[PDB]
RNA sequence: AUUGGAUAUGCCAUAUAAAGCGCUUUCGAAGAGUCGAGUUGUUUGCAGCUCUAAAUGGGUGGUAUCAUCUAA
RNA sequence: UUGACCUCAAAUCAGGUAGGACUACGCGCUGAACAAUAAGCGCAGGAAAAGAAAAUAACCAUGAUUCCCUCAGUAACGGAGUGAAGCGGGAAAAGCUCAAAUUUGAAAUCUGGCAACAUUUCUUUUGUUGUCCGAGUUGUAAUUUCAA
């Protein structure tokens, strides 16, 4: 049994491609998600800042995202993680900020009944 | 303090002919009362408030509100002329 | 076998007499059937439609939750098991929370005849939360006579293991 | 502008939060009517016989006696511990009325 | 694209309900009787606001038959 | 409600009224089949919680297996086997004695259309359903197959990985 | 100045003595240990200071707790957060209740969201302080104590110096209200003529609402225990062609004011107010005065009754007549007939239960008419225990007796 | 010639309706022949057999009380 | 005598469905010699399985699953040999549905027949509306799933 790597310049390619099909379908908005900073859980990286999963309740609800709303403008929500320091709390509220401030959201259309 | 004593129904037990030096039955219980009378311990007395703490909602007060839909529904079909009315049925 | 006293309550029910008295109340608040209830509908459909205040209805309360529900509230006034319930642990503890919630109770014969009042094939059990003013003194009545006939009768052979 | 710095180091200055508590945490709280409808149901249903045994145990004493024989049957003496409260005061409960 | 998506905005702008036949009249009947400003007097009527609605109901009935 | 007094009461599996019926029970089963329909499941606090509805389209099924592989496993796929139409949901412990274990087997017809129609059992008409007792995809299959998250549960590392630069 | 708005809502203009000597020296963060009567005028002299260090401070929710005030009994906690609402009705800054008896559960909540201006009392406080999680206390910046002498008497001497332990003590701002001075005052400080109607409890209100109808051309005056019983009675009473005037109002100081003044002007007429309402205001010529509810301080309402007075009493406190021998207070008993009693009672229960908010109003008045009874200082007098519920609902208008959280 | 998602524009829209976010003097249900214990095999898992639970409980970790999770 | 309900039935009654084949890649139950392998048996799809923590960790904590790289030929087991995993870096990212609380001021739910009206990859496919019957209160909808 010898697992060979003949296909990894067409899985680069396949990849590629996928990346292009999304931004096809979707076409001004960005092909992935933003993604929150944490820091890995232990002594050897803990003073690295990587890339989260989702942000937490507490940080939406300080930035002024409510969770449901969240999923619809591209912010993960990650409902196990929870801010134990005011500085991860402060570097993920940031993230989002800045995010909405860079946020073109175009309008939906509403269905209104003619009467009350 | 516990004495490092012995119980009388201790799981182990004590005592080629086994004699150089020293140091089944169906035996029943009792005569035991299989059908025990019931036995209220617990409802013998009446508990005189209800169970539930929860608030009583404004909807047992008011006008029923899926019916309400009904009737709105009973009323749309009505005008776009999908029910016959009860007057209708009625000359029909 | 021996039967368990909380099984072998079930065998003994409501008499003729009182078990009469209680369905002839009961017929009095049947629930609404499926067509008066859509000939009521439609009728307030057309008053609706052309141009347009009632007051609470009062029936039978039925379903073993809801039932279950009201006598835990004490909403319940009197509440009839039916006596042939297949799955008998459905209405086993019945009697009992009936006793700890100090609601009237009895155990009549069969569950078609619950099932007829509410329009269905079957009731495992009913309950009488509310009466008109003019029916208090005959749920009244049928509460003494479910305690004379029922609770005052018995109360002893539901403690003993019936069967064997 | 939106983006990621995904080095190392954020700044060492820490402070501590204060977090509510979760209500999956809530587990194994005890509710009014739950404890009432096994109260209702422990009366109806019968005992087990090993439960009667334990229970004509602790009326005659032999505390050790019922001790023992609850572990044997449960396992663990935790169980074991549980159930001979659970069966004195179904004991006390009884004997204040019959 | 932003200049696309406030002139949609601005076009589906209009947020305010007007009220219906029978919403006029059901407010009307509670503010002819229990004045203007007590909305919490008009909620706990129970002959005239049948619905029972709260405070915040009556007013927002109140809000949209002004405009 | 009434299922928190049923499923209080499932818990005290042998006393006084639990054995009775248990014993009354046993002997009725054993006169029927081996596979017979129940026409009402005898736990209808333990169907429901397992995904079974008063519903078209849901079916119950009793079967006994022979004491002394997994005893729940071998009656969900021998009551699958029996009625091929219908998929198996799940399945649950309703009685033992001596001889036999007892269990009654949840399955759903996916072409009713009451079964069809709603979403919250549409999923089991799909074809990648077709049989999962036999696959092990029912509550006891993966319980079985010791499927589960955390410590307490090949072909990748027999192989040689072997990349173009290397 | 919004607290400036809100004091002219509240409907008041002039100072008192006891705002006049401490509201200045207040404002500069001075520590003051207070001795005023009951009623003088302190709900303004501790409240205003610190709602204007908290806007100077610019506190919010995330912050927590920065002012801590501990009252002695539930019902003079809720007047106390009611005139907080009074002041407050201008500001974005929390506030919150939390007390005894009430739902803890949803307290957590309510602290684990952010409140600022916190009113407690020591058991419900200490509680909170210690086993509530991401309750944030860590920014208190001044707490006040309230009837000092009073919580020592209610028996709260190991938990004030065990409070105390947790909360920070620097920087922290510390007021102290105490009417008399007895030696644990300064020690924590350091550390920081009748009428009497025996009637069982379930025939309390109709012999009441008789009595109101025998007297409707004279003026009565009805203490009772809670406010929440207050708003129920006074709704109930309307409900039944029986207009009579509240001191509860909704919640308002002014219209307080201008309920009391109305009533003092007016020659007849029924006015129902609590004892602590009643506490610090002039009574007026009235004819009849009404203890429909065993006081909750009686030293204090002894003192205050010295043209009618009568005071409803059921048979299992009887023993509070024992007390007034040991006080030489001179005293009769009133006997009624069961004939002239209004037997209303089924259509009592009948309006309750029919209408939504005459129900929710009785559940509230029976629930802070109990809790209030449990909290009572004469524990061998007035006893929860020997209290029957089912007579206590019955004079409520119910059937059977709500549930409530004790 | 088939069909995707949208856009724009008409006609209808059963809204007496249904949601998100504030607040709480009110509440907050959580899966049993299962977990587990003992004993036999297969390989901690799985299974058979005997017994058989709990409600701030139960599982799993770091303590050698704390942390984390919320199974059937 | 009749009726309601339950149970057992029957029917060339109406409408459906299962089997067998292919199995490179799924997933199961098994199982030798020498490998948890071959073979045997069962069951699928365009992928399958797994999957939104009864998961890690001991940190400034992480956050469904799957796959790749690394960890690492390391710890551990047992000297030989067997041989992982947490972290870390990537690919892709999406979350949810019930049981358990009374709609109780109204079984609000659903299949089928019949009759119209549409619709079609399509006269071959899909529905909608009305009416009647049945299912269902031993519980079908709305509401809730602990993140609440």
């Amino acid at each position: 049994y010898v697992k060979t790597w003949f296909n990894q310049p067409g899985r680069k390619l396949r990849r590629r491609q996928a990346r292009q099909t999304k931004a096809a379908k979707i076409a001004p908005r960005p092909v992935e998600a933003i993604r929150p900073a944490v820091k890995p859980p232990t002594i050897r990286y803990n003073m690295k800042v990587r890339a989260g999963r989702g942000f937490t309740l507490e940080e939406l609800k300080a930035a002024g995202v409510s969770r449901r709303v969240a999923s619809t403008i591209g912010i993960p929500v990650d409902h196990r993680r929870r801010n134990r320091s005011e500085e991860s709390l402060q570097r993920n509220v940031e993230r989002i900020k800045v995010y909405l401030a860079h946020l073109i959201v175009f309008p939906r259309k509403a269905g209104q009944p003619k009467k009350g | 303090e516990i004495d490092a004593g012995y119980s009388s129904d201790s799981s182990t037990e004590d005592v080629n002919l086994y004699i150089n030096y020293d140091i089944q039955s169906e035996i029943p219980d009792e005569n035991f009362d299989p059908y025990p009378d019931y036995d209220d311990f617990f409802t013998n007395t009446v508990r005189e408030t209800p169970l539930s703490s929860a608030p009583e909602p404004k909807r047992r007060f008011a006008p029923s509100k899926h019916e309400q839909k009904r009737i709105l529904q009973l009323a749309y079909a009505i005008r776009k002329g999908r029910i016959l009315t009860s007057e209708q049925r009625a000359e029909r | 076998l021996k039967v368990p006293p909380a099984i072998a309550q079930f065998q003994k029910t409501l008499d003729k007499n009182t078990a009469t008295q209680v369905f002839k109340l009961l017929n009095k608040y049947r629930p609404e059937t499926a067509a008066e209830k859509k000939q009521r509908l439609v009728a307030e459909a057309e008053a609706v439609a052309n141009g347009k205040v009632s007051k609470k209805p009062y029936n039978v309360k039925y379903g073993l939750n809801h039932v279950v529900a009201l006598i835990e509230a004490k909403k319940a006034k009197l509440v009839l098991i039916a006596s042939d319930v297949d799955p008998i642990e459905l209405v086993v503890f019945l009697p009992a929370l009936c006793k700890k919630m100090g609601v009237p109770y009895a155990i009549v014969k069969n569950k078609a005849r619950l099932g007829t009042v509410i329009h269905q094939k079957t009731a495992a059990v009913l309950a009488v939360t509310e009466v008109r003013e003019e029916d208090k003194n005959e749920l009244a009545s049928i509460v003494s006579a479910v305690d004379a006939n029922f609770s005052a009768k018995y109360d002893e052979s539901r403690r003993k293991w019936g069967g064997g | 502008a939106p983006g990621l710095v995904v080095g190392l180091n954020k700044g060492k200055t820490l402070t501590k939060r204060q977090l509510p508590e979760r209500p999956s945490r809530r587990k194994g709280h005890l509710s009014k009517r739950t404890a009432f409808v096994r109260s209702i149901v422990r009366e109806v249903a019968g005992f087990a016989p090993y439960e009667r045994r334990v229970m004509e145990l602790i009326r005659n004493s032999q505390d050790k006696r019922a001790r023992k024989l609850a572990k044997k049957r449960l396992g663990t003496l935790k169980r074991a511990k549980g159930k001979i409260e659970e069966l004195t005061s179904v004991i006390q409960s009884s004997r204040l009325a019959h | 694209l932003e200049e696309e998506a406030v002139k949609k905005a601005a076009r589906q702008s209009n947020k305010m309900l007007p009220l219906s036949a029978f919403e006029h009249a059901y407010i009307q009947r509670l503010i002819n009787k229990y004045g203007t400003e007590d909305f919490e007097s008009m909620a706990k009527d129970v002959k005239l606001n049948s619905k029972l609605f709260n405070g915040s109901k009556l007013k927002n009935l109140y809000i949209r038959m002004k405009a | 409600g009434a299922y928190k007094y049923l499923e209080e009461l499932a818990k005290k599996k042998q006393s006084d009224v639990n054995l009775f019926l248990s014993r009354v029970r046993a002997w009725e089963y054993r006169q029927m089949n081996v596979i017979h329909r129940a026409s009402r499941p005898s736990r209808p606090d333990k169907a429901r919680r397992l995904g079974y509805k008063a519903k078209q389209g849901y079916v119950i099924y009793r079967i006994r297996v022979r004491r002394g592989r997994s005893a729940r496993c071998t009656a969900e796929e021998r009551v699958g086997r029996y009625c091929s139409n219908l998929r198996v949901l799940n399945s649950y412990w309703v009685n033992q004695d001596a001889t036999y274990k007892f269990f009654e087997v949840i399955l759903v017809d996916p072409s009713h259309k009451a079964i069809r129609r709603d979403p919250r059992i549409n999923w089991i008409v799909n074809p990648v359903h077709k049989h999962r007792e036999s696959r092990g995809l029912t509550s006891i299959g993966k319980k079985s197959r010791g499927i589960g998250k955390g410590h307490r549960f090949w072909l990748r590392h027999n192989t040689l990985s072997l990349r173009r630069y290397r | 100045e919004n607290i400036q708005k809100a004091i002219k809502e509240m409907g008041f203009e002039t100072m008192t003595e006891i705002q006049k000597r401490s509201i200045p020296p207040l404002l500069a963060g001075r520590d003051v240990l207070g001795a005023a009567k009951t009623g003088s005028g302190k709900t303004l002299a501790f409240l205003i200071p610190t709602i204007e260090m908290l806007y100077a401070l610019k506190f919010k929710p995330r912050n927590g707790t920065g002012v801590i005030i501990i009252s002695p009994t539930r019902e003079l906690a809720l007047q106390i957060f009611g005139v907080a609402k009074e002041l407050l009705k201008y500001h974005h800054q929390t506030f919150g209740i939390v007390i005894g008896g009430a739902n803890r559960r949803a307290e957590a909540d309510k602290l684990v969201k952010g409140v600022n201006l916190l009113v407690a009392t020591p058991g419900r406080l200490l509680d909170h302080l210690q086993n509530t999680k991401g309750f944030v206390f860590r920014n208190l910046r001044s707490l006040v104590i309230d009837e000092a002498d009073r919580i020592l008497e209610i028996g709260f001497e190991d938990e004030m110096r065990q409070i105390m332990k947790i909360l920070p003590s620097e920087n922290r701002q510390t007021l102290l209200f105490s009417a008399t001075q007895t030696t644990k005052v300064e020690d924590l400080a350091r550390i920081s003529e009748q009428g009497y109607v025996v009637v069982d409890s379930d025939k309390r209100f109709l012999l009441l609402f008789s009595f109101l109808k025998r007297n409707l051309k004279k003026k009565v005056i009805v203490f009772m225990s809670s406010c929440a019983s207050v708003k129920y009675m006074a709704e109930l009473l309307n409900y039944i062609d029986l207009p009579v005037l509240d001191l509860h109002g909704k919640q308002k100081q002014q219209r307080r004011t201008n309920t009391f003044f109305e009533f003092c002007n007016a020659e007849k007429g029924i006015l129902l107010c609590t004892n602590v309402a009643a506490r610090g205001l002039d009574i007026p010529a009235v004819d009849w005065i009404v203890q429909y509810d065993p006081p909750d301080d009686p030293r204090d309402y002894i003192h205050r009754v010295g043209g009618k007075s009568l005071m409803f009493l059921a048979p299992s406190e009887l023993g509070f007549l024992r007390y007034l021998k040991t006080a030489k207070v001179s005293l009769n008993e009133f006997e009624f007939p069961a004939n002239k009693v209004a037997n209303v009672q089924s259509q009592l229960e009948k309006l309750v239960s029919k209408n939504y908010y005459l129900q929710q109003s009785a559940k509230d008045g029976y629930r802070s008419y109990l809790q209030a009874y449990a909290s009572y200082s004469l524990k061998s007098i007035f006893d929860i225990n020997k209290l029957d519920l089912a007579k206590v609902a019955k004079s409520f208008g119910f059937a059977h007796p709500p549930n409530v959280n004790i």
